[PDB]
């Protein structure tokens, strides 16, 4: 369905490149700093025209390869942890976030929005960004709801937290109250979860709700104006009515492109626990993701990792959210249950089917579930 | 009139410098030190030591920066210096 979406998406009238040129010129060394300049200074209808970008000192008639630098450096900088408008993911390290102490550079905004532009320029223009990010963000670019199980690409930590005390008696363990620790650079401030949240006492009775309410907290409240300033940038290039035609997964490959994934790369850093290679179950599974194409692997990818991105020297530097973590499969569950991912750990529980098809089928509904 | 002291400066990509100093060091002498190992110009670098940002012209121990000490560094967004 991904591939109608693109070419109606692709035939709107919004999308149509506008007459005329966009001129952009940017210093190689200060392509932040430059790039900001020449972007912010001009109206989206500009940006609307066909792009034009120069490097200073380099010949640039290979518009095409030109353009495609511009993007990639230009994505390398605005999402560097070190300015903190973006910080990683939990679960790996070249998945990204934004970093809710961004205000340390008061100036932040119009750089939320400045990237905003600069993604909503990517896709305007057909120039796929080195731009990933965690779930809970495509779903708010998306104006989709977020649950707990979105946590564990924001705060892996925070996450198992949560999950201990929905599952266990917090009754005379833990001293908790509605309200939360909002860390910034070494100091703890204290915030409400609710009215009067720091005063009124968390039990086994009301914890759901404070589960559900730090959830959004987490993940929503606190990164409101930051998100706000980037979806303007955004929604400025691309109507928020237009890109809601996708959805979270959609949206991502829209955004960064779909890889061609080196099968072999990936088949030789794969551990198993519990299956050999050699295993009837394991040979399935790389019969069914060979025959499948570039999109159905990319949606294995973001199922078992939280993401379709591949590191730069391949599957042998995959990471999790305690370090490097290959991919690894695991004999677990029963033939009646679904495969079941661990993003943290790149891990698929993959319990013995008897037979191919009902593998293929449960792998395809176990990638397809939202 | 010279003595040492080990504080970390922590970056927001999860890496941790270690550096020696003293007490009395000014602030824009740790981030000199930064430039020294990381190459990062002192203009474009901000500390924080237990959430208040730290001044140029003031030393470690005024803000009560001791040994083992932890300092975050972020850097200033480029076009605003």
């Amino acid at each position: 369905d991904f591939r109608r979406k693109v070419i109606y998406f692709r035939s709107q009238p919004a999308l149509r490149i506008l007459p005329g040129q966009c001129h952009i010129k940017v210093r190689r060394k200060n392509i932040f700093e430059d790039a900001y300049q020449e972007i912010m200074r001009q109206t989206p209808e500009d940006l609307k025209k066909r792009l034009m970008i120069k490097f200073d000192g380099e010949e640039g008639l290979d518009y095409g390869g030109v353009s495609r630098e511009f993007f990639f450096l230009l994505s390398h900088e605005m999402f560097n942890p070190f300015y903190c408008l973006f910080e990683y993911s939990a679960y790996d390290n070249y998945t990204i976030q934004i970093n809710p102490n961004s205000g340390i550079n008061p100036e932040h905004l119009n750089y939320f929005k400045f990237i905003g532009r600069v993604v909503g320029l990517g896709v305007f223009h057909r120039r796929f960004l080195d731009a990933f990010f965690v779930g809970a963000l495509y779903k708010m670019m998306l104006r989709k709801k977020v649950v707990l199980q979105d946590m564990e690409g924001v705060d892996a930590e925070v996450y198992n937290s949560l999950n201990w005390m929905l599952e266990n008696s917090i009754d005379g363990v833990l001293d908790l109250t509605f309200s939360a620790d909002d860390e910034r650079f070494g100091e703890v401030v204290t915030v409400d979860l609710k009215p009067d949240g720091r005063n009124i006492e968390v039990t086994d009775g009301n914890k759901k709700e404070y589960v559900e309410l730090y959830t959004q907290w987490r993940i929503v409240d606190r990164v409101q104006e930051q998100f706000k300033a980037f979806m303007d940038g955004f929604n400025e290039l691309i109507p928020e009515d237009l890109v809601t035609v996708f959805d979270e997964r959609e949206l991502e490959l829209l955004i960064g492109g779909i890889a061609e994934i080196d099968i072999e790369d990936w088949k030789k850093h794969t551990d198993y626990r519990g299956y050999q290679e050699s295993d009837e179950v394991i040979q399935w599974f790389w019969k069914c993701v060979s025959e499948w194409d570039n999109e159905q692997r990319a949606r294995l990818l973001q199922f078992t990792t939280g993401t379709s991105r591949i590191p730069v020297n391949g599957f042998k530097d995959l990471q999790g959210s305690d370090g490097p973590r290959r991919f690894t499969i695991e004999k677990a569950g029963e033939v009646q249950q679904l495969p079941k991912s661990h993003t943290c750990f790149n891990r698929v529980d993959l319990p013995q089917y008897v037979d191919y098809d009902s593998m293929k089928q449960k792998l395809t509904l176990a990638v397809e579930e939202t | 009139h010279h003595h040492h002291m080990q504080i970390f400066v922590k970056t927001p990509t999860r890496k941790s410098i270690s550096l020696e100093v003293e007490p009395s060091d000014t602030i824009e002498n740790v981030k000199a030190k930064i430039q020294d190992k990381e190459g990062i110009p002192p203009d474009q670098q901000r500390l924080i030591f237990a959430g208040k940002q730290l001044e140029d012209g003031r030393t470690l121990s005024d803000y009560n920066i001791q040994k083992e000490s932890t300092l975050h560094l972020v850097l200033r967004l480029p076009g605003t210096i």
